[PDB]
């Protein structure tokens, strides 16, 4: 598949396109796309929440759902936090790459 | 008393012993120490 890239307009298919659909999910919430309340993710409302393991349940469904219902090219293999800093939690994302 | 029991004192009828004890002494102060420890903080992990 062919896209655009998101700044610069320049049309990229594989790499990039697979990069800006998969960190765009993450950061944009439910209910800004105009006539679609359910694309986005559950990610923004999970800011302030305690960081229990039924909390690290919901982000791995919530990163599995709102990839797995928009974004069916990426294979998700493991979000595994690995450091709580300063309140800031480290969720490393590695995605497989296709095409 | 191993001291006190000379041949002496015990030839005049005195003859010692030692009781002591500890008593329980009333808690009139409890203290509490509450710390935020960062050290079970690498718990959440799975």
């Amino acid at each position: 598949m062919i896209g655009m890239d998101r700044r610069s307009g320049l049309p990229l298919s594989g790499l990039a396109h697979l990069k800006q659909s998969v960190e765009d999910i993450l950061t944009t919430p439910l209910g800004s796309r105009r006539m679609r309340p359910e694309y986005g993710s559950k990610l923004r409302r999970m800011v302030d929440m305690p960081v229990s393991e039924g909390w690290k349940s919901a982000v791995q469904a919530e990163v599995a759902r709102s990839l797995g219902r928009w974004e069916p090219r990426i294979g998700l293999s493991a979000v595994r936090v690995v450091a709580v800093v300063d309140g800031r939690v480290d969720l490393l994302l590695s995605g497989v790459f296709e095409g | 008393d191993p001291d006190l029991n000379s041949a002496s004192q015990l030839a005049q009828g005195k003859v010692y012993w030692n009781i002591r004890f500890t008593d329980v002494p009333p808690a009139e102060n409890p203290n509490f120490r509450v710390e935020v420890t960062d050290q079970w903080l690498t718990e959440v992990l799975d």
